């Protein structure tokens, strides 16, 4: 084995899931030709 | 009130606690326990028994 | 297994030797929970676990 | 699926056999058997019925140890007769000073709800009495009553009548 | 197991016998005894029906005390033709300024669920109505009616009747 | 005892006679009355039906105020035939684009708790459909329906239909 | 609409069929199969019933492994006769120290509520039995008895009996 | 009052016509139609039976895409004979490589609450049933069978068939 | 009769048990011929 035994419970409730993708923001990735909302 | 010898009424009926409760499979009362013991023993490890050498 | 042998006598061995995986991170937990109890005629005095961590 | 566990009579544990041969319907209708306690099954193999207007039931005493003004009383019937002697079926109560052989002259009825088919009728159900003697020093009793223009027949089946006043215990794997 | 200690009906507690002997089924359905109060059990052990086309029936009066719409009005019955007059059962609504003795020729009708056999019918069920006058200066009678092209014939029974205006107290051993 | 206050049908109040004194059953089942609103109660004292095989029935049209696909709908009838006309009933949903006299050639049909006797049918039950016209520009419409290989015949009784789509209120005393 | 999910029976999964082709009622009545278990289903396509007064019956034995005095039991059944011999259906709890071939003298009788139609039995209960030997050394039998003043016909159907000591899982796609 | 919004079959909201005029009952049950999906309505006008020992029915195949042991499965039937063949009605569950056209050697029965009136049957229930394959390569299929010592007769009705793997939403006006 | 008349009641909730050993641990006891996860 190698190295991580680590341990990962937390209190509180299980909310729930908000906004699928985005810890941190790079590049653009899309271009449809102008604005959208 | 008891009836019988004296040695029948100073003991517990448990059936006298029968209408006090509602039928399950775990009788009249239940209990889950964690046993922590520890013992200061003079044995050899597992390793000292299944080692020839 | 191999890589066992070559410890013994104090030796290393790459995981490129081996062609083995690489264990990168590992994680444990215990998991747990509430109850929810029964309110109608016939479930009153039942209860119903709930695990959620 | 979940078993139900809820029910409308709960019957007694301990059945009783008829010690009777036949019965004569009558306007004073016939007990029969002595009535007891506040819960009772009565069955019979082989009753005659004899040709007469009136009826015949089977009833039992109410417990007064409770002081409770209005109690649910419940029964359970299969009768099958062997001719269609056209009959209606009903809950009688009335009241006496000594133990009763017949019906006397002031009683109240009930309704409930049976399943007639000819020479057929099963039922299972409940209904509300008022229990107390409702005139000091009396007893009440409460039957099974069938009333008709009867003829010359036979019957067959069992009755069983039920006075709520404690609860039965039962097994329920899952509580 | 446990009891119900629900029901459709809670019928009265106290029963009253027909004073009559006859009807005559009529498109102004006769109606067999005086109205009364908010509740009435009517039983019967003889009652002879002449040939006619029509029907009759058995009412109450609705109490005006409480000023709510709608409300619940219940029927337990039980009788017994010797013939089969194949007839059907309804429960009507009608409205007249004084002590009725016929059905006017306004009315309306609704269905519950019976058990028609042959000679035999049997119901026990409960229905939303319409209580207050709808007219001023008005009365408001419930009924149980039986309509068929009738013969001779005979039949027995009891019909009892209910307004839901308030609710009946029980003795429960666990609350 | 409790009252139950939960119920299947929930009739309409308003009931109405037939305007008709006869019917043929056919493959293109007649409707008895012109069809209305989304709850209707039909009665006729007495209807002649010829000889003939197929059906008839009574029907109202659906609602479309509210955009939801699928919607619960009751029925309570109480039918006597004369005769013993081995016949079933059902419940059909058809659609038309004007107002109906037959039933058209494409339709649903559904099954419901009956009592069946000879002569007699009783029914108190609920059943849900998808009420939406399925096809642009088109009524929908749900009926009872009786079918059969009949002959010459009579009957009476009624018919109650209702569409679930508000709710009623009734009078409480504990609430 | 919303799925039950709360049922009376719950049958076993696994089906037998009767090794026998006649029966002779008597009153020491005869089990039709060696019993087994908590749980059985009986089906026949064809049985002869010769002449006798008695009846017979389709037990189970009683598992004791729960220190539980009342338990529930349920029976579905359904019974054709080509005759119609005028007979009665219960439930029967009896007590023997070897595997019974007949029923002994002493045992008690419980009413539930069926369809008797004429030839024709359905049924679908439970009912509250205490299940413990009440006699050391014993063993408990329960079964359903038809209970008659035979003549020769024949019979078809199914019989089916289950004790609630443990329950039944089944899919709910909301939970 | 309030409306019930539960149930215990929930139809397919489409019905089949049956392709077919005769059947002939036997040991090898005969299926009517060709199996399809995990929910089926079938109604047929018009059926001739032919004269023989045993039975026919009608079936669906169950869906294994849910792993789930044990699924309920519904049932709402209504059919009409001419004559009286006295018959016994229940589900059958079977297994099959192929699609089937009788009925195999090995099978299982279940009861089921209906309401035989001679000629007439109806019923609406539901039953739990173990779903998976029980043996590696084969489907499984239930139906509702019918079995008697068969004459020749004519029969009209409908069946219909549900596997209880998903949930129907409806329209409730309070929520 | 001797040595301990004590008691034992606590306040709170019962929480479910978590790890069927474990006080105090001493040497290895199991061994299989290398590691098992």
């Amino acid at each position: 084995s190698k190295g991580k035994k680590r341990s990962g419970a937390r209190p509180g409730r299980p909310q729930p899931l908000r906004g699928t993708k985005g810890k941190r923001k790079g590049a653009r990735l899309w271009y449809v030709g102008g604005q959208q909302f | 009130p008891p009836s019988g010898d004296l040695q029948e009424r100073v003991l517990i009926r448990h059936h006298d606690y029968d209408q006090c409760f509602q039928s399950v499979q775990l009788l009249q009362w239940n209990s889950q326990v964690k046993f922590n013991v520890t013992v200061y023993r003079n044995l050899p490890t597992t390793r000292d028994s299944i080692m020839t050498s | 297994r191999y890589r066992d042998v070559i410890s013994s006598f104090g030796g290393k061995t790459s995981y490129d030797a081996d062609n083995r995986p690489l264990l990168v991170m590992r994680s444990n937990f215990w998991a747990s929970g509430y109850d929810v109890d029964g309110t109608d005629q016939t479930s009153l005095g039942q209860f119903s676990g709930r695990v959620q961590q | 699926m979940f078993q139900t566990f809820i029910s409308r009579h709960n019957s007694n544990f301990f059945s009783d056999k008829l010690v009777a041969t036949s019965v004569t319907p009558a306007s004073l209708a016939p007990v029969l058997q002595t009535p007891k306690a506040a819960s009772s099954t009565l069955y019979f193999n082989q009753l005659t019925v004899n040709a007469g207007n009136g009826g015949f039931l089977h009833c039992i005493q109410m417990d007064t140890s409770v002081n409770a003004a209005n109690q649910v009383v419940s029964v359970g019937a299969d009768i099958a007769f062997d001719a269609d002697p056209k009959f209606f079926a009903c809950l009688v109560r009335f009241e006496s000073a000594s133990v009763p052989t017949t019906l006397p002259t002031d009683y109240d009825v009930y309704p409930l709800d049976g399943r007639h088919d000819g020479g057929y009728y099963t039922v299972k159900d409940c209904v509300t009495i008022d229990v107390l003697p409702r005139e000091p020093g009396n007893n009440v009793y409460v039957g099974f009553m069938v009333w008709s223009n009867f003829t010359a027949t036979k019957c067959r089946g069992l009755v069983s009548l039920n006075q709520v006043i404690k609860e039965i215990i039962c097994l329920q794997p899952l509580k």
